[PDB]
């Protein structure tokens, strides 16, 4: 018997484990693709934030 | 239409009027490395004419009491040309070869040479003769360059294996009545798709007179033998500073 909106709109009792991930099949090592020269701005795949 | 040949690769050209034929080693032509077989991810440089071309090493004189000579590959071309700089500047290497051996003489000379390609021609020692010493050969003798090294005991090829059964590898025979050239085309032979040119030698080239040279005096007593060789389908990978040995 739920009537107020503070309990209909609730997430209490959410037992499902919300995961950000997904296990995918990796039977072999990852293959390598062919790559060329890039001489552009904006995109910097070597600069990271540990 | 068999005793004449024109071998054209790059900016070089060998004409022959007294050929036998061309031997293709183990029935495989030289090739490049597949993507299935490769493991290194670097993109290899494939210089197509600056290193795939005929080089000419030096001359050896076939005298009466000559015993034989060997040349180790690719030690012959590590101080010679644009090939031998890329081999220094790179860590890996992969090429076939087209070897060509010339020995011209009259129709009054006679003799035979065995020209064989032996993979992984590991060199042995006389063990001091007695057989007690676990001696090892020097670097002068293991990898002697383009001036080659002469055999002391050519019956056993200085490794304990007999000359007689060497025709199970690639070979041609230079019979001075019949021919004066020998063309052998070698693929890349290794367990690995790539290897270093400065530490590992893929095969050796044996030149052995089975029949002694003979001529009557009045003729020309100087009969050279010249080795002429082309890399084929060459590939290099792994770039760093140049190192000689």
């Amino acid at each position: 018997g739920d009537r107020v909106a503070d309990v209909i709109e609730s997430s209490i009792g959410d037992s499902v484990s919300r995961a950000l991930t997904q296990a995918l099949p990796a039977p072999t090592g990852q293959n390598t693709q062919v790559s060329s020269h890039r001489l552009d701005t904006g995109e910097v795949p070597a600069l990271q934030a540990a | 239409s068999d005793r004449v040949a024109q071998l054209t690769i790059g900016n070089s050209t060998i004409t022959t009027q007294e050929a036998a034929n061309i031997i293709v080693g183990y029935g495989e032509w030289p090739s490049y490395c597949s993507d299935d077989d490769a493991t290194a991810v670097d993109k290899p440089t494939r210089p197509d004419v600056s290193v795939n071309r005929f080089y000419t090493l030096d001359t050896k004189l076939w005298e009466k009491s000559s015993k034989g000579w060997y040349w180790k590959f690719p030690d012959v071309l590590t101080e010679t040309g644009v090939f031998g700089q890329n081999a220094q500047f790179h860590y890996l290497y992969r090429s076939g070869f087209c070897i060509h051996v010339q020995c011209n003489a009259s129709k009054f000379h006679q003799g035979a040479l065995l020209v064989a390609i032996l993979p992984e021609y590991v060199i042995g020692t006389v063990a001091g003769g007695t057989g007690t010493e676990d001696s090892h050969p020097p670097y002068k003798q293991t990898q002697p360059g383009a001036d080659g090294f002469e055999l002391q005991h050519p019956y056993v090829l200085d490794a304990g294996i007999p000359i007689s059964q060497l025709t199970v590898c690639h070979h041609q025979r230079i019979n001075l009545r019949t021919n004066n050239c020998a063309t052998i085309i070698v693929p890349y032979m290794n367990t690995l798709p790539f290897d270093s040119a400065l530490n590992h030698c893929n095969f050796g080239l044996l030149v052995v007179p089975i029949s002694p040279l003979d001529f009557d005096q009045g003729a020309t007593p100087v009969i050279p033998i010249t080795i002429t060789l082309a890399p084929m389908c060459s590939e290099f990978a792994g770039l760093r500073q140049a190192v000689t040995q």
